[PDB]
């Protein structure tokens, strides 16, 4: 931005000093400077800050699934311990028989 | 039955989590990042094309005024300029998208 501002400042008497479009040969240079040094530059910069954040969000989503898988197993196991306890009582009743 | 119900819940969690991720093919952050790169790419391409066209303005009359290949010493550079500055760059840009 400061490098561009310097280069753009040099064109002020060349832009406001001429009525026309491409035939000016000033504004084209200013536009190529600004568009590539700043606009395209910043958009791509932000695009990577954003994709890096999404990369982490997607990683967390995969971790959420794996945590939940483990949680489901813990709940199933507690249910299995309960069914086993019932089976154990049945074995005790068989001993009583 | 309770153990199977806990298993069902486990599968249900996985189903809904993968369902949601499947449906949300591209997230909001991912769409913003793609949008920014696409815009930056368009802007970048416009600059490469504008920069070349600007330069071309002083080459075109030599390209037109002289006959020959290597002996014109400028038509080749402009043609090869277009091929690398624009055509190769657009193909790679589209390939990345």
């Amino acid at each position: 931005a400061s490098r561009l501002a310097g280069a753009a400042a040099d064109l002020v008497p060349n832009i406001f000093g001429f009525a026309g479009g491409g035939s000016r040969w000033g504004a084209i240079a200013e536009a190529t400077g600004y568009v590539m040094e700043f606009s395209a530059n910043v958009m791509n910069t932000e695009a990577d800050k954003i994709s890096q954040s999404e990369t982490y969000r997607r990683r967390r989503q995969e971790w959420e699934i794996q945590r939940n898988n483990a949680e489901a197993e813990l709940k199933q196991i507690d249910a299995q311990l309960k069914s086993l306890a019932v089976r154990r009582e049945a074995a005790v009743l068989q001993k009583t028989s | 039955k309770t153990v199977l119900e806990k298993s069902k819940a486990g599968a249900q969690s996985r189903f809904d989590s993968y369902g949601k991720l499947y449906d949300e093919n591209i997230n909001a952050g991912e769409n913003q990042a793609m949008t920014l790169r696409a815009s930056a790419a368009g802007l970048t391409t416009a600059v490469q094309a504008s920069r070349l066209a600007g330069a071309a303005a002083d080459l075109v009359p030599n390209i037109f005024g002289f006959a020959g290949g290597g002996s014109r010493w400028g038509a080749i550079a402009e043609a090869t300029g277009y091929v690398m500055e624009f055509s190769a760059n657009v193909m790679n840009t589209e390939a990345d998208k």
